[PDB]
RNA sequence: AAUCCGGUUAAUAUUCCGGAACCAGAAGGUGGAAUCAACACGGCAACGUAAAUGAAGUUGGAGACGUCGGCGGGAGCCCUGGGAAGAGUUCUCUUUUCUUUUUAACAAACCACACCCUGAAAUCGGUUUAUCCGGAGCUAGGGUAUGGUGUUUGGAAGAGUUCAGCGAUGCUGAAUCCGGUGCGCUCUCGACGGCCCUUGAAAAUCCAACGGAAGUU
C-alpha cells in the first residue's frame, strides 16, 4: 500500500487458474491455492522501515493433491498458532501441511 | 507537478538517478512538504507526522540535496 | 419585473410542486395530469390557490 | 419452439457480433442470474482460412486452427437459422459449473475447439466454418 | 479593469477565442482556449459513437487504441444499432439468394 | 501540434530572469503484457481495461460549416451582509464613513444527454417558459457512455497585496476569512424550439473500420 498502487510482485508459478491465496495472521508466510492441486507456500516477511523492502520467497510447493472435474485445490486456511496449513480439496479430502 | 502519497514510492523516485534535489517545507499546520525535483515532474508528499518528516529525511540518499525552507 | 418573468416563475413553482405531491403520493397520476394540465392555463394565480384545489379534490 | 440445442444461430450483439454459433443448450424458462431467454452458445470466433495442398503440415493445421468462444447471450440478440448441427461430444458438457469454474470453462474451450478441428478436418458444415460477409 | 488582447491580432474572429482568469497577482488576463473536440459520428446513421473521449483530430494519435475503437466489429465506426442492422440485412440477403437459387435450379 | 505564473528595463517580455509545464519527432534500454490453443479477457447488453501484430485492397469519421428566439450551467464583473486591517468624521448622535481582502497554465483522484436490459402501456401517462414523445415500445426500475461542470488537492505561498515595526535594500511579525445573492452586464457551454431553402466552403492534417498477406529459440 506504501509502494504503488500497481502490484509490487507478480508470481506466475500455477500451470491452472490460482483459486484462493491466504495470508498467516502471525507467521510471515502465505499460501495459494489452485485448480492444478498445487498449494504453493511462500515466506514473507515485513519490516516497518521505510527503505526496506519485503522479502518475499518461496518456501515450498505441496503436492499430491487430486484434482477432480479440472478443479483442484479450493480453499486454503493458516492456522493461528503454527505453521499448520488446511487445505480443501475437490475430492473431499482435507490435508494438514505440518 | 505530481503529489505522491505512497512514501516508498517517494524513496524510489529520490533512488532514481533523475532526482536531482529535494525541499523540505515546514507549513503552518505541522505538515512537512517533500517535494522532489526530476526532469518532468515537481513530485510532492504531505506527510502529517512529525516524526515521519525526520525518519523520512536521513533515509534519503545523502548524495540528493536536500532543502530547508524555501 | 417583466410579465413574462413572473409566469416564468409562476410555472415552474407550480410544476415543481405538482411533481412533489404526485411522488408524495398524494394524488394518483390521473389527477396529477389534470392538475399539471389546468395550471398550464393559469388556473391558479398563487401557490396556495393550488393547494386547497388538492384538499377540496 | 424454433430455439433447439444444436441450432445454428448468430450472435447481433456485444463483441462477437455476426459469429455463427450452435446452440449447446437452451433456458428459454430463465434463470435468476440472467431473468431473461439466455440460451449457451458455443461458436467460431477465428473462422479458418483456406487450406492450401502448397503450403506444408504445419502450415496446413496452423491455417486449419479454429478459436471457438462459449458465451450466454439474450434470445433477442441471437438469430437462429434454418441449418443445424448435432455433435455427441457436445452434449452435457455445458452448465452452470462449467461458466463458473474457470479451469473447466477453460477445458470446455478447448473441447469445443477440439470437436470444431476434427468436424473441418472432416469436412462437415463447411457454411458455418466459413465466416459471414456484411 | 479594461484588458487588451495578448496577441496582435486584430479584428478578432472565431479562432479568437479568449476566457478570463483571475491570476495569483490579482490579475485579470485573457487566456485564449482552443475549440472544443468532436465525438466521432457513425458511418450508417450519423449519431455520435459511444464511449469515444471528444477530443481534436491531432490530439487522438497521443490515444491508445482501445481508447479510439470499441470492441465490436465496425467499433469505432459504426453503431451498435447499425451494425445489428448490417449483420441482419446481410444475413437475410443471403438467405434470399439462396431461395433464389434453389428456385431457379429446381 | 504545444506555456503559464511571479519578478525584471531609462526604453523589450506569454520572448528576458526565477519557478512550473506542454507538444512534436528520434532511437535503443528497463519493467509489464500476448502467443507450439497465431495475434488479450470480461458484460444479456449498451460497453469496459495498462498492454492485446494486421500487407495489398476497400471504406468511414474528425477537420467541416446557415440564421433567430427562449431556457438551463459556469466564470468574471456589478450589488451586499458580516470578519480583519488602515485612514477618516465624532461636544453629542453615529457597532458608523471611505479603501483593500489573490490563486495561473498544467497534473491528479471523484462529481450529471444518447443508448442498453427488465417491461408491455390509453382510465393516456411523463413533461417545457415555449406539448413533445411513446407498440418504430411510454411511465417505472437497473445500467452504459458522453463530464458542461463542480469537490478535494498538487502547483502554492516560498509568490502577490495590505498593514505594523526593526535594521544593502534587508530582516521580523500578522492577516489575506465566512457568506448571500439577481429578468443584472460581459464571455462561453449544454439541451430544445422555430425560420429556412439559400438544406447551409475546400484542402492540408489526424484517427478508426472492413479485409487477412507474413510469422527451447
Amino acid at each position: 500500500l506504501d509502494f504503488s498502487s500497481k502490484p509490487y510482485k507478480n508470481l506466475r508459478y500455477h500451470s491452472r487458474a490460482l483459486r484462493d491465496v491466504s495470508y498467516h495472521p502471525s507467521l510471515p508466510l502465505f499460501c495459494s491455492g489452485s485448480d492444478d492441486g498445487d498449494v504453493q507456500v511462500f515466506h514473507g516477511r515485513v519490516y516497518s522501515d521505510l527503505l526496506a523492502n519485503p522479502l518475499i520467497v518461496p518456501l515450498k510447493i505441496l503436492r499430491n493433491h487430486k484434482v477432480v472435474d479440472n478443479v483442484g485445490v479450493l480453499s486454503t486456511c493458516w492456522h493461528p498458532k503454527e505453521a499448520w496449513l488446511f487445505s480443501a480439496g475437490a475430492g473431499g479430502e482435507i490435508r494438514m501441511w505440518t | 507537478p505530481r503529489q505522491i502519497s505512497d512514501i516508498k514510492q517517494f524513496l524510489e523516485i529520490a533512488r532514481r538517478k533523475d532526482a536531482t534535489s529535494a525541499r523540505i517545507k515546514k507549513n503552518t499546520n505541522k505538515d512537512v512538504k517533500f517535494k522532489l525535483r526530476c526532469s518532468k515532474y515537481l513530485y510532492t508528499l504531505v506527510v502529517a507526522d512529525a516524526k515521519k518528516a525526520e525518519k523520512l529525511r536521513q533515509s534519503l540518499p545523502p548524495d540528493l540535496t536536500v532543502t530547508e525552507v524555501g | 419585473m417583466p410579465s413574462a418573468v413572473v409566469w416564468m416563475r409562476r410555472q415552474r413553482v407550480l410544476r415543481r410542486l405538482l411533481r412533489k405531491y404526485r411522488e408524495s403520493g398524494k394524488i394518483d397520476k390521473h389527477l396529477y395530469h389534470t392538475l399539471y394540465l389546468e395550471a398550464k392555463g393559469n388556473t391558479f394565480k398563487h401557490k396556495r390557490a393550488l393547494i386547497e384545489h388538492i384538499q377540496r379534490a | 419452439k424454433i430455439l433447439k440445442p444444436g441450432k445454428v444461430a448468430l450472435i447481433t450483439r456485444g463483441r462477437f457480433a455476426g459469429k455463427k454459433v450452435v446452440i449447446l443448450q437452451a433456458i428459454d424458462q430463465g434463470s435468476k442470474s440472467h431473468p431473461f431467454g439466455h440460451a449457451v452458445v458455443a461458436g467460431v470466433e477465428r473462422y479458418p482460412l483456406k487450406v492450401t495442398k502448397s503450403m506444408g503440415a504445419k502450415r496446413i493445421a496452423r491455417r486449419s486452427r479454429v478459436k471457438p468462444f462459449i458465451k450466454v447471450v439474450n434470445y433477442n440478440h441471437l438469430m437462429p437459422t434454418r441449418y443445424a448441427l448435432e455433435l455427441d461430444n457436445l452434449k452435457g458438457l455445458i452448465t452452470a459449473d462449467t461458466f463458473k469454474e474457470p479451469t473447466q470453462r477453460s477445458a470446455a474451450r478447448k473441447t469445443v475447439k477440439k470437436t470444431f478441428e476434427e468436424k473441418y478436418q472432416s469436412g462437415k458444415s463447411a457454411w458455418f466454418f466459413t465466416p459471414l460477409r456484411f | 479593469q479594461r484588458v487588451t488582447y495578448r496577441r496582435r491580432l486584430a479584428y478578432n474572429t472565431r479562432s479568437n477565442r479568449t476566457r478570463i482568469i483571475k491570476t495569483p497577482g490579482n490579475n485579470i488576463r485573457y487566456l485564449h482556449i482552443k475549440k472544443l473536440g468532436t465525438i466521432p459520428r457513425c458511418g450508417d446513421t450519423g449519431v455520435p459513437l459511444q464511449g469515444i473521449p471528444a477530443l481534436r483530430p491531432r490530439e487522438f494519435a497521443r490515444l491508445s487504441h482501445n481508447k479510439k475503437t470499441v470492441q465490436r466489429a465496425y467499433g469505432g465506426c459504426l453503431s451498435a444499432n447499425a451494425v445489428k442492422d448490417r449483420i441482419v440485412r446481410a444475413f437475410l440477403i443471403e438467405e434470399q439468394k439462396i431461395v433464389k437459387q434453389k428456385l431457379k435450379q429446381l
